[PDB]
DNA sequence: GCATCCGTGAGTCGAGGGAAGCACAATTTAACACTTTTGTCAAG
DNA sequence: CTTGACAAAAGTGTTAAATTGTGCTATACTGGGAGCCGTCACGGATGC
């Protein structure tokens, strides 16, 4: 459309890395300045 | 802990390196607070299919 | 000779005849771009 | 003092690599006449 | 913007057919088998 590219995002392999984690029953979290939970999967794998 | 703390006073030196290291791993438990009973699975997590295609 | 001068090389050279072998390896075989194509099954990145 | 166990060992590329039956009960699928709704075409 | 039919594409019950899951078979049988060194060499850590 010649505009600029956005600005990017978390990649799909850290998401797999945090998945593969977490089935190795380990708890990973990407929190925030103030330590709260951030979700990175766009609120795709959170139970409602 | 505090059983770990007394015995570090211990004059043999390996007596002390033993408790030290059984300390840092209580210290690691009680400070990050999990809990040791969590090192054992009572649920296998499921990796999502598609990484698993 | 310089062919673009006509004037001569200030030394003389060394000028014979040698067998000369042409390679398997050509650039027409390896020369590769891309933009987008293909990606990972897991990963999502691109193949190789 | 030594014995044992464990983790580590460059990058990019290509090229081809690629004991078994048998019977029987459930269950699922395909098919099949029928009711539909869902589009249409006819004028009012 | 409206009925007033109507061909048809879709949806709805049962049914006969494949398709699939489960039990059972009564001479007697009773502790595996592939292993196999150019074992890779060398630091780091634990622990007797």
């Amino acid at each position: 459309k010649g505009e600029d590219v956005p600005e990017p995002s978390v990649p799909e392999s850290f998401r797999v890395l945090v998945k593969e984690l977490q089935a190795l029953a380990l708890d990973v979290q990407t929190l925030d300045e103030k330590d709260n939970p951030v979700d990175i999967f766009e609120g795709l794998a959170s139970k409602r | 802990e505090k059983e770990l703390l007394e015995e570090m006073k211990h004059p043999s030196r390996a007596r002390r390196a033993k408790a030290r290291k059984r300390l840092e791993v209580v210290r690691a438990f009680l400070d990050s607070g999990n809990r040791p009973e969590w090192m054992i699975l009572e649920a296998v997590p499921v990796l999502p299919p598609d990484l698993r295609p | 000779y310089d062919g673009r001068t006509g004037e001569p090389i200030e030394g003389p050279i060394v000028v014979g005849q040698m067998f000369i072998m042409k390679l398997y390896h050509m650039v027409e075989d390896k020369m590769h771009a891309r933009s987008t194509g293909p990606y990972s099954l897991i990963t999502q990145q691109p193949l190789g």
